[PDB]
């Protein structure tokens, strides 16, 4: 109704090619008679929600996998229906990362992790710490050139430094992802973060340096390092820089972990263009040809599509990207992923300026994501007992909560609030709905 | 959030 029928309308970030994925369209368009349009607005990620609530948009969206599990809850996507000859093409750990409540949401396009881009010229041997870059830096001082710039912007960038020590910020629990209690407010965390602050408090870094300050310092040769994705590799080789692409320094001897980010396609559930939506993406993009379409414009990393990765595979900027994969984590899904990266990067922002303590920054993002987060598994455990009618079931659930004492009774009914539980009997009630085969 | 139970 809103969105034009007969056409597709196709959303992905600025950074990513565009233009190659355009180029895919017009094939699309000589074979189908459809026209393609693609299109990269701003903060397009806050953008899709906000239209797409209204039924309009795209009808086809870009970003990585996190994102989608928000979108899926406020019923933003349409259910994706490959067979299994197609989904066995991917990789099945692509297809883990758009799976949200059983169903896959998106299309896995590739996988993304951030690497150490080196110029060659100014560091034949790139640092392997990050402890060794305040001298590095200062010896490059002398020269007229800087050791690092890279985004300080986005949480992104910065959290892979926050978790080298820190460890991961998610586990996996009861059927779904937990934000684990110390995953933002440990000790390790709070010495990366520490040392992001002190190279910006000994001018080794400024606190205002952001994506296009960064990418121009070191595509002019002013920097000798930065920290991008693939997509990045393009403006570097026309800048003609000679760049290494190598793992992210070490801090404290552990490797940094960035949040591995699954770019995904998602089909909006307002369009009126689903089939040839499935289509385009099926048959056109998750092809060798459609991938090296747009990795020719921008490249994405390590392709879903396996006959196109074995292609890519030789190429050691992949394999550097892949090993910072390997030492990152998987990006969760889950809902407050919008919250979490809310306050990762209010944490970053603060610390930088001066406005909080590392230590009361991230006590205080630790506490605004995991209260978010909480919020959401309690509104749909909500939601799964209020369903229950099987009277074992809800003898089993008043039996679990008559052990805290936590309840009230009135004439007719037994009460209880999910909010006045301690976690561990909140665990115990989804431990226990696991097991009784209900959903 | 509270949930009520039939009693
Ligand atoms: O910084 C928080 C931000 O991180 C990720 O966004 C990445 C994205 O995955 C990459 O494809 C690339 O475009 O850079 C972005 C960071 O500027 C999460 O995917 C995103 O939801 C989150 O807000």
């Amino acid at each position: 109704s809103k969105i034009e029928e007969g056409k597709l309308v196709i959303w992905i970030n600025g950074d990513k090619g565009y233009n190659g994925l355009a180029e895919v369209g017009k094939k699309f368009e000589k074979d189908t008679g459809i026209k393609v349009t693609v299109e990269h607005p701003d903060k397009l990620e806050e953008k899709f929600p906000q239209v797409a609530a209204t039924g309009d948009g795209p009808d086809i969206i870009f970003w990585a996998h996190d994102r989608f599990g928000g979108y899926a809850q406020s019923g933003l996507l349409a259910e994706i229906t490959p067979d299994k000859a197609f989904q066995d093409k991917l990789y099945p750990f692509t297809w883990d990362a758009v799976r949200y409540n059983g169903k896959l949401i998106a299309y896995p396009i590739a996988v993304e992790a951030l690497s150490l881009i080196y110029n060659k010229d100014l560091l034949p041997n790139p640092p392997k710490t990050w402890e060794e870059i305040p001298a590095l830096d200062k010896e490059l001082k002398a020269k007229g050139k800087s050791a690092l710039m890279f985004n300080l912007q986005e949480p992104y960038f910065t959290w892979p430094l926050i978790a080298a020590d820190g460890g991961y910020a998610f586990k996996y629990e009861n059927g779904k992802y937990d934000i684990k209690d110390v995953g933002v407010d440990n000790a390790g965390a709070k010495a990366g973060l520490t040392f992001l602050v002190d190279l910006i408090k000994n001018k080794h870094m400024n606190a205002d340096t952001d994506y296009s300050i960064a990418e121009a310092a070191f595509n002019k040769g002013e920097t000798a390092m930065t920290i991008n994705g693939p997509w990045a590799w393009s403006n570097i080789d026309t800048s003609k820089v000679n760049y290494g692409v190598t793992v992210l320094p070490t801090f404290k001897g552990q490797p940094s972990k960035p949040f591995v980010g699954v770019l995904s396609a998602g089909i909006n559930a307002a369009s009126p263009n689903k089939e040839l939506a499935k289509e385009f993406l099926e048959n056109y993009l998750l092809t060798d040809e459609g991938l090296e379409a747009v990795n020719k414009d921008k490249p994405l990393g390590a392709v879903a599509l396996k006959s196109y990765e074995e292609e890519l595979a030789k190429d050691p900027r992949i394999a550097a990207t892949m090993e910072n994969a390997q030492k990152g984590e998987i990006m969760p899904n889950i809902p407050c992923m919008s919250a979490f990266w809310y306050a990762v990067r209010t944490a970053v922002i603060n610390a930088a300026s001066g406005r909080q303590t590392v230590d009361e920054a991230l006590k205080d993002a630790q506490t605004a994501a995991a209260d978010k987060c909480y919020l959401d598994e309690l509104v749909e455990l909500h939601r799964r007992l209020m369903t229950l009618r099987e009277r074992h079931i809800l003898q089993q659930i008043v039996n679990l909560i008559e052990e805290t004492g936590h309840f009230h009774i009135t004439n007719t009914t037994f009460d209880f609030d999910l909010c006045s539980l301690d976690k561990t009997t909140v665990r115990k009630l989804q431990s226990y709905l696991e097991t009784s085969g209900t959903s | 959030l509270p949930v009520a139970a039939p009693l």
